[PDB]
RNA sequence: UUGGAGUAGGCCAGCUCAGACCGAACUCAUUUCCUGCCUUUUACCGGAUGUGACCGUGAGUUGGCCUGAAAUACUCCCUAAUCUUUGGAAACUCUCUGGAUAUCCCAGAUU
């Protein structure tokens, strides 16, 4: 059981031009199965099987498009994996999503290779501890290298506040320096035009995550909280600010 | 309190970017595609057919509408068939 | 014979082979504890005959029966004994 | 059609013969009467007065009469000694 | 006392729910202060092209053919009543392992069950028609990984999971119509340009000799389900 | 509705410890006559004498408790007294007491002179059994294993933690049949912390690598045994090379030999490194390194920048271009 | 479960203390015979995980709640002691009963459960008297049961206090092989021995270091009661049934033939 | 020795109640079944088919003392000595609603099938309880001073023949509450009352083993009666026992405690079936409403058989 | 009284008819599968006949869903209403009916 | 904002399901084989393979018990400052178009 209307998303499919074809890639177990988890978990109705559940099964991540018995066990991801939600922006349109969630491990990247020839856009997700590793620079390479628009993800905000237990000001300054190191990588691969290719949070192209515990936001959709609490702000000059 | 927002004004915003006909209290008749609507109804078009009642009949583009002003929409059966017609008990 | 005579007989045979294997189960695994929680009653209407010497009639009978609660700790009561089998049934006549 | 009133109203012809129970001591038959009626049934039969026209008025001065047959309960907030509890355990004075 | 902070903030939970597990306890608190994933919809919506605005770089980018005909205008286009076009650059195996759906993209046309089509390899030209089968789709699916939905068509710009159009494809195929009704040829997409090399290297035989065509068999579909994976047989009879 | 099955239906009530201690105590040893309708049963009842052996020894007091009281099943004729219990206990206060016993028998064992051990058995063969009512029923029982607490330190777990059931009164637990608790963040702390020696250390899971169940079983498949695992019978003992003579692959001039691989490798990758895999399972790769030190300095809060972190500089941000 | 905060109550012997100490690696510098010990107690952990069951006990009914459905057995609550005084007179009453009903008055049983003849035997009487597996077990199982009892009787009469109870318990459920012959009547009881002599060495090492000396005063007796309990859950079903087989032959006699007999070695 | 309907055999054998069935019901196009008994339960059947029990209705406090259908067989009512009536929808198999206002043990109760829906029920209390389907409050209540065993609604609507200790079959008018006129003949209490399909004439057996059936429409003599049936005794269960009429009107069935259900002849008098089969008292006699020649009846043998009358 | 049909009369003297879906505090109303009438009172003179009959032509078209400005509304009319049983223990087994039941 | 439908908690007992995690825990027996130790058996060694039992668990449901509470309440279903319900109204002429066509009338549009 789904939260939507699959024919409805069939129309959706027949609209071409609210359609959007994404492939989630970042290195090895930064958190994108997780996040396909949550919009999995925002869409479909299995919280109460996963609340029935008992035991260390019950502390399992769910992790949805794994689904090879190698999946499984070993506790990773080695195929591409497809699936294609119904969503919903701030404004409440529902569009429609073809998303496909890759690999990380640096074996698999010929399953991030075909999936990156399919898709339209790339959310890479970047675990905000390890920030840029090994697959995050070849990721970013293939990318920009095909011209592939790309967004980012920020992921593992509960390990800013509750592994490294830092400040918040240190952990402005820790999220800083991983937005940078990928910009850094973006500009290392095409010098002259990465700043024509630049990622920075106030933009609205980098995502701020925990998908452990299903939550994410941009600086818009912050800044929007603070409109529908507070009421009357200016919500992209907000943003900027 | 809390201010919602009403199934119709959310369900145009559901239709930006769809090919919506409307009409207006001087019995004007538009169509285009539709893309941006707010909570008092303003809209915007951008490939209007124009049929007005004194038998007027053009083609322009980008025109804006108040929704004090407009009478009523039309909008396709998938958006009949939206996700919030399927009223989630919380 | 026909399905349907075939399908009776097993029906028949079915029941009467399915209580016996129950008997042999009961047997074979001693239930335990040997009480029931359904111990219900079963009633009997009982007209009677007329007396040992006497014929004049007299009332109909309602006999109300229950198990009686055994107690669970006890072992069989009676010692088995070994008897001879009884002689056969009465040999048939021999057709040579 | 064997439980016909017509087949059940002819009878038997013939003169009776000159010269079917199962139990050896009478007819047993199993039944399914309820248990409130065998209970109610064996009540009338086994309490003494059966049947009986008498009320509710003369049950309560019947069993003051009765009541002091009984001999003495006791107090209940006297533990030891004489005037102690002895309730339901006293004996009927005969 | 967490009860007077989220009621002051608006945010309100069953009793049973406050006294819930600390981890179980915080995903219901930011379930119910950040809500869903709406950030994520408005940033893809905002800072990704739909189908209608890349495919004209994707076939610039990835298509052999000429640019100036019509098939690539549908496909330019996305258009939903033109020829059939399918990119099928991944195969996921069924759920008994006998066969290989196959994964792509709906470029123009709508792919439907029932249809007949042209599957042509990695090295089809016009002169070379060596890699080309005709072929059917027969199963039509939206592929949500933990299942699929099976369906009357998958219009373009999508992504398809086919059944029926299987054996022929090795690593990628282009999925065309059977004839275009244009009176024009089919070309392919380019090969997957993956970026790092398969060096290491294994060599197989079976412990049956009896059973090594059952190892040609399942190398073959090894070599179907991994793209970077290669297979050789070397000269003194050993595969590899 | 009162009488739905013909009669007025009542719960089985709990009869006074009298009555059974008065039912035992006339029976005796079963000597006198009177007692021949019960010797069947008596004797009977021996075959469930396992039973009740194993329900009194699960349902046996704990070293910080002085006396328990148990509910018991008892036969009318003195035959078999069954404890009708299970003793259901916190997980987390049970560790807490238990922690706490292992640190106070520590203390205890460090400060006794001499620990003159009690002698087994207890009392002599001859010697006739001791009464409930003569020799037990109101002696004032001595001083049980008990953890001396701290008023403000131990104040979380002060009142309740050396109870039979602990909390069984409070909204802390479901009801008095002791199912489900709901404990506070100081109680739990404070439990944490009266439970330290005998809690895990171990916060990655990426400490168990190579040591887990599903490489134990991978090793135990591949006939070999892990550094500190155990050692099984092999599960297939059918291939020697010498079994697998000259046929194709065993050529040592076709084989490059590199530094030699080690059975934790062919455990890890049991596909890649064995011909045979036989029965072998998938262990997890990795988990993501855990970050958390645990803080040693007391009066540190619980955000700030610790000095094992590497610390940020601006110019190690540096935005270049 | 430190990171909870809410829970369902477990068994207190379902509550193992020591299993992480065993199933994370050993300590650097100990003994050989506490490795061997770590690694016997990994090997009885991954192998009660690869025979894991999933039987299907829906059938079940409890035989304390049956029983107490009936009249014959009432309900209490009285002192633990008080009910372990009562199981270890039961069982004696027990045992003398089925050796008097045998005629067996010259085999004495004292109250320790030992079983002795009063007298010199003949042959005739010895085979009367030669008892089998389910009797010995039973009584070398209420021996231990009663040695238990009896540490608790002492501690609550004042001979001894809390730590010397608490290690007598811990002495005892280390001792069985020593204290009973209970491995004698059922040889797989030394798997249950060799469990509990490894977590003795692991509990001794952990607990005996530093300031604490080497002696008795270990009171730690929660893992061996655990396995103690565990063994008690297997033989319950082997002993009541033969059990019950002894009070068969007892009470309805010996069937001799009738039953065949398979064609063994001996006979073929 | 023919075949006369479309059943698996000409008599089968309906079990699975755990009670003595006090009643069962047939659906107003006569292919189900309802039977309410002392299990506290409503068990539902089909009869074609092979048969099955496709429904179980659990929900009451005790006995099921007496069950009717809807106009249409969606809705089933049944009135239990919980002192209460209940709605079912047994699309859902789900109570609708409880009626709650009777203070003893509802003996009876009847459902007015035209114009429209109504539920008249008789209590011990010495109620006749008049309930709208819609609300859990009564309409109306007759109040009578004796126990009241035995209901049934006039064709017209609005009038309730009702029968109780009293030995007089009451006739009342609805919206005056009042009784009209008192049928007299009967010595003990009414167990059954009953109108002919037709509509003129009413069947009431009492506890003195005497079925009668008695005139309905307006013009009639001073004495009511038309027949006093006979061959069905009362055995020694004070049951309140359930006959019927045929669809056609011309045969009249009822139960008796030797387990028999005894049909008569409603317009000559005779006895025309004795049928056997039940080892307790037969507490409800049902001729289908389809017009088909089938007879199902149900007695305190936590059983019922349905048979053919061939 | 959602899912209800309606018929909404509009400040002019116009017609929505069809199937109603929503509505808001604003009373807003959504509405499906529309058809639309004017009441056009056309002046439809015959040749024959001097009597001008100014004939209510109520010309209708359909249109799909609607979005009514809730300032616009002046009246609603109702039309029409809208468009686990788990098998139990008994057994059914043929059987005979018994020996006689004599009179 | 409402009518419709609901009634507590603790405890005891039964019934039906549940393991792929019923159980963050762990025993016993036994089939068919392999190894070991062995004069025969039992009692054993330890691997495979299935098959039973025992100590426990959860969910639903039904009945009972204990202490309350009592038209209270809770629980569900459902629900005049501009920009929208607090108004530029109301009325009808003039002009233009169409029908009628000599006009009256009426429709649409405009002031
Ligand atoms: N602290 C924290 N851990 C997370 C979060 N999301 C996921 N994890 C953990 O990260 C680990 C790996 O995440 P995965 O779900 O496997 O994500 P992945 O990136 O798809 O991994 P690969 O497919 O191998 O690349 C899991 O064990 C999760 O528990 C998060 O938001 N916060
Ligand atoms: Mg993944």
């Amino acid at each position: 059981p789904v939260y939507f209307d699959r024919g409805f998303m069939t129309d959706l499919m027949n609209f071409p031009e609210q359609i959007r074809n994404i492939a989630l890639a970042g290195h090895l177990h930064h958190g994108k199965t997780a996040f396909m988890d949550m919009l999995v978990l925002e869409t479909h109705a299995i919280q109460e099987r996963l609340d029935k559940r008992t035991g260390k099964k019950r502390d399992e991540q769910l992790r949805y498009t794994d689904v090879h018995v190698i999946e499984r066990d070993r506790g990773l991801s080695i195929k591409a994996a497809p699936m294609s939600l119904v969503l919903s922006s701030t404004k409440g349109k529902s569009h429609l999503f073809n998303i496909i969630d890759t690999p990380g491990h640096v074996d698999f990247v010929d399953e991030v290779a075909a999936a990156f020839r399919l898709v339209d856009g790339v959310c890479l997700v970047v675990d905000v501890v390890e920030g840029v590793q090994v697959n995050t620079e070849q990721i970013i390479k293939h990318a920009v290298l095909e011209d592939i628009p790309l967004t980012l993800i920020i992921n593992k905000m509960d390990r800013l506040i509750l592994e490294l237990k830092i400040p918040p000001t240190d952990a402005y300054f820790k999220l800083k320096h991983v937005i940078e190191e990928v910009n850094t990588v973006i500009e290392n691969t095409i010098p002259g035009r990465g700043e024509s290719k630049r990622l920075s949070p106030e933009k609205g192209n980098v995502l701020f995550a925990c998908t452990s515990m299903g939550w994410c936001f941009t600086l818009q959709s912050f800044a929007k909280m603070y409109s529908e609490s507070y009421g009357g702000v200016n919500v992209e000059e907000f943003a900027r600010r | 309190m809390t201010s919602s927002i009403g199934i119709p004004i959310k369900l145009l915003n559901e239709a930006q970017g769809h090919i919506v006909t409307l009409e207006l209290t001087t019995g004007q008749t538009y169509r285009g595609k539709l893309i941006e609507a707010e909570d008092n109804m303003n809209v915007q078009l951008k490939d209007i057919t124009v049929t007005a009642r004194d038998g007027r009949v053009s083609h322009l583009e980008q025109i804006y509408i108040r929704g004090s002003h407009v009478r009523f929409f039309i909008v396709p059966d998938m958006l009949r068939n939206a996700p919030m017609f399927r009223s989630r008990n919380v | 014979p026909s399905k349907e005579e075939v399908e009776a007989t097993a029906e028949r045979t079915k029941n009467a082979l399915a209580a016996l294997v129950s008997g042999a189960l009961a047997a074979q695994k001693p239930k335990n504890v040997q009480v029931n929680t359904k111990r219900e009653a079963t009633f009997v209407k009982y007209t009677p005959s007329a007396q040992m010497g006497n014929n004049t009639k007299k009332q109909e009978r309602i006999i109300k029966i229950v198990e009686r609660q055994r107690d669970p700790m006890e072992p069989p009561k009676f010692k088995h004994k070994k008897i001879p089998r009884g002689p056969p049934s009465p040999p048939p006549p021999v057709m040579h | 059609v064997p439980y016909t009133g017509e087949n059940l109203a002819r009878p038997s012809y013939g003169p009776a013969n000159p010269f079917k129970n199962n139990v050896l001591t009478g007819h047993a038959e199993e039944m399914y009467i309820s248990e409130a009626t065998f209970r109610a049934k064996h009540r009338a039969v086994e309490a003494v007065g059966g049947g009986v026209m008498r009320s509710n008025r003369e049950m309560k001065e019947v069993n003051k009469r009765l009541r002091e047959m009984r001999e003495d309960k006791g107090s209940a907030t006297i533990a030891d000694g004489e005037g102690a509890y002895i309730g339901p355990w006293a004996r009927y004075k005969r | 006392d967490l009860k007077r902070t989220l009621s002051k903030l608006g945010i309100f939970l069953k009793p049973s729910q406050y006294k819930a597990d600390p981890k179980v306890l915080m995903k219901l608190v930011c379930e119910q202060f950040f809500g869903p994933s709406t950030a994520f919809v408005d940033m893809v919506i905002k800072h990704i092209p739909s189908p209608l605005e890349a495919a004209e770089k994707k076939l610039e980018r990835y298509y052999t053919g000429p640019l100036d005909t019509k098939i690539a205008e549908s496909m330019k286009n996305c258009d939903q009543n033109g020829p059939l076009v399918v990119h099928v650059t991944k195969l996921f195996n069924t759920i008994d392992a006998k066969s290989f759906y196959a994964f792509g993209r709906v470029m123009s046309g709508i792919a439907r069950p029932g249809a007949d089509v042209r599957v042509l390899g990695e090295g089809y030209t016009l002169d070379d028609e060596e890699d080309m089968v005709v072929s059917r789709i027969s199963d039509v699916f939206i592929a949500e990984t933990r299942y699929n939905i099976p369906t009357d068509g998958v219009p373009a710009g999508n992504f398809v999971l086919l059944g029926g159009v299987d054996n022929s494809i090795v690593k990628t195929a282009t999925i065309v119509d059977k004839k275009f009704d244009n009176g024009e040829d089919a070309y392919v997409f380019k090969p997957l340009s993956h970026f790092t090399e398969s060096v290491l290297k294994v060599a197989v035989e079976p412990i049956n000799p009896s059973e090594l065509p059952k190892m040609l068999d399942g190398i073959r579909k090894i070599n179907k389900s991994y793209p970077l994976i290669t297979t050789k047989v070397e000269e003194s009879g050993e595969h590899i | 509705e009162k009488r739905k099955g013909g009669f007025v239906e009542t719960q089985k009530a709990d009869m006074p410890p009298e009555h059974l201690r008065k039912i035992v105590k006339d029976i005796g040893d079963v000597s006198q006559k009177k007692y021949t309708s019960d010797k069947r049963s008596y004797l009977g009842a021996l075959k469930f004498m396992p039973h009740a052996v194993l329900k009194l020894l699960e349902n046996m007091p704990m070293p910080w408790e002085a006396a328990r009281e148990v509910k018991v099943l008892y036969h009318v004729n003195g035959c078999l007294t069954l404890v009708n219990e299970i003793p259901r206990v916190i997980e987390p206060v049970f560790f807490a007491q238990w922690g706490s016993m292992w640190r106070t028998m520590r203390k205890e064992k460090s400060d006794r002179r001499l620990f003159k051990r009690m002698r087994f058995p207890p009392f002599d063969d001859e010697e006739p059994p001791l009464s409930w009512s003569e020799n037990i029923e109101d002696v004032e029982p001595l001083e049980p294993i008990q953890m001396e607490l701290d008023e403000d330190e131990d104040a979380a777990v002060y009142e309740w933690f050396y109870d039979h059931q602990p909390l069984i009164d409070t909204p802390h637990v479901n009801g008095p049949s002791y199912k489900r608790w709901n404990l506070t963040l100081p109680q739990m702390a404070n439990l944490y912390r009266l439970s330290e020696p005998l809690v895990s250390d171990v916060v990655d899971p990426n400490y168990f690598y190579l040591f887990e169940l599903k490489s134990f079983l991978t090793a135990k498949a591949l006939n070999v045994a892990l550094p500190g695992g155990p050692r099984f019978e092999p599960l297939y003992k059918d291939i020697d090379p010498n079994d697998e003579d000259f046929g194709e692959f065993n050529a040592m001039d076709r084989i490059i030999f590199r530094n030699p691989i080690r059975t934790e490798t062919r455990v890890a990758y049991p596909y890649l490194y064995n011909s045979r895999p036989r029965s072998v399972h998938l262990s997890w790769h990795s988990y993501p390194q855990i970050v958390y030190t645990k803080t040693e300095d007391p009066e540190l809060p619980a955000f700030y920048f610790d000095t094992s972190i590497n610390p940020i500089s601006s110019r190690a941000v540096a935005p270049k271009n | 479960p430190f990171d909870r905060r809410s829970g369902r109550m477990v068994r207190a012997q379902d509550v193992p203390l020591i299993k992480h100490w065993y199933l994370e690696h050993c300590p650097p510098k100990q003994p050989v015979k506490v490795r061997v010990s770590y690694q016997k107690l990994l090997k009885t952990y991954v192998l009660n995980e690869l025979h894991r069951k999933r039987p299907k006990s829906m059938q079940k009914q409890s035989l304390l709640r049956t029983l107490k459905q009936t009249k014959f057995f009432q309900q209490t609550t009285i002192d633990w002691v008080e009910a372990g005084l009562q199981v270890c007179r039961q069982g004696f009453n027990m045992l003398n009963l089925l050796i008097h009903r045998k005629n067996l008055t010259y085999l004495h049983l004292d109250y320790n459960f030992n079983l002795k003849p009063v007298k010199t035997l003949t042959t005739k009487e010895r085979k009367k008297s030669r008892f089998g597996n389910a009797f010995h077990l039973m009584r070398e199982i209420l021996r231990l049961t009663k040695l238990i009892v009896d540490a608790q009787v002492q501690y609550r009469l004042g001979n001894i206090d809390a730590f010397q109870l608490a290690d007598g318990i811990h002495y005892a459920f280390n001792h069985v092989g020593q204290l009973t012959g209970m491995y004698r009547y059922k040889y797989k009881l030394m798997h249950q021995i060799r469990s509990c002599k490894d977590l003795k060495h692991l509990i001794y090492y952990r607990f005996n270091t530093g300031p604490v000396g080497k002696g008795p005063g270990c009171g730690f007796w929660a893992p061996s009661w655990r396995v103690w309990l565990f063994f008690m859950r297997g033989i319950i079903p082997l002993l009541e049934r033969w059990l019950g087989n002894l009070l068969s032959r007892q009470f309805e006699g010996r069937h001799s033939k009738g039953v065949a007999k398979t064609v063994t070695k001996q006979r073929v | 020795t023919p075949r006369t309907s479309n059943l698996k055999a000409p008599l089968m054998e309906l079990s699975g109640h755990t009670g003595e069935i006090f009643t069962a019901k047939f659906d107003p196009t006569g292919t189900l079944i309802a039977s309410g008994s002392m299990d506290r339960t409503i068990m539902l059947w089909r009869v074609y088919g092979d048969c099955e029990n496709y429904g179980v209705l659990n929900g009451h406090k005790a006995a099921i003392l007496d069950l009717q259908w809807s106009r249409d067989g969606d809705i089933l009512f049944s009135a239990s000595a919980d002192m209460h009536l209940a709605s079912w929808d047994l699309t859902t198999g789900q109570r609708i609603r409880r009626y709650i206002g009777h203070e003893e043990i509802i003996n009876a109760m009847d459902v007015t099938q035209r114009g429209e829906e109504l539920l008249i029920s008789g209590s011990d209390d010495g109620t006749i309880g008049i309930w709208d389907p819609r609300t859990k409050n009564a309409v109306d209540y007759i109040e009578t001073d004796f126990p009241i065993t035995a209901v049934a609604v006039s064709e017209a609507g609005n009038e309730i023949y009702s029968g109780g200790i009293d030995n007089d079959i009451k006739v009342w008018d609805i919206r005056k509450k009042a009784v009209v006129h008192t049928m007299l003949g009967h010595n003990d209490t009414i167990t059954t009352l009953r109108v002919s399909p037709d509509g003129q004439q009413l069947l009431s057996y009492a506890m003195d083993s005497t079925a009668r059936t008695w005139d309905i429409r307006p013009f009639a003599p001073t004495d009511r009666h038309i027949r006093t049936f006979d061959g069905a005794p009362l055995g020694l269960e004070k049951n309140l026992i359930r006959g019927s009429w045929s669809k056609d009107g011309k045969k009249i069935a009822v139960g008796a405690g030797d387990g028999t259900v005894v049909i008569w002849g409603s317009d000559t008098g005779k006895l025309l079936y004795k049928l056997p089969g039940h080892k307790g008292t037969v507490n409800c006699a049902e001729f289908a409403p389809d017009g088909a020649p089938i007879i199902l009846s149900a007695s305190s043998d936590r059983t019922m058989l349905l048979g053919e009358l061939i | 009284y959602i899912n209800w049909r309606m018929r909404v009369t509009l400040n002019d003297g116009r017609q929505m008819t069809g199937q109603m879906l929503a509505f808001d505090k604003h009373m807003n109303l959504v509405l499906a599968d529309t058809e639309e009438f004017r009441k056009t009172k056309r002046m439809q003179a015959k040749p024959n006949s001097s009597t001008t009959q100014t004939l209510i032509q109520e010309e209708k078209r359909t249109l799909g869903l609607t979005i009514v400005r809730g300032a616009n509304i002046i009246a609603l009319s109702v039309e029409s209403p809208p468009p686990t049983l788990t098998a139990g223990p008994g057994v059914a087994r043929p059987a005979g009916r018994g020996a006689a039941a004599p009179i």
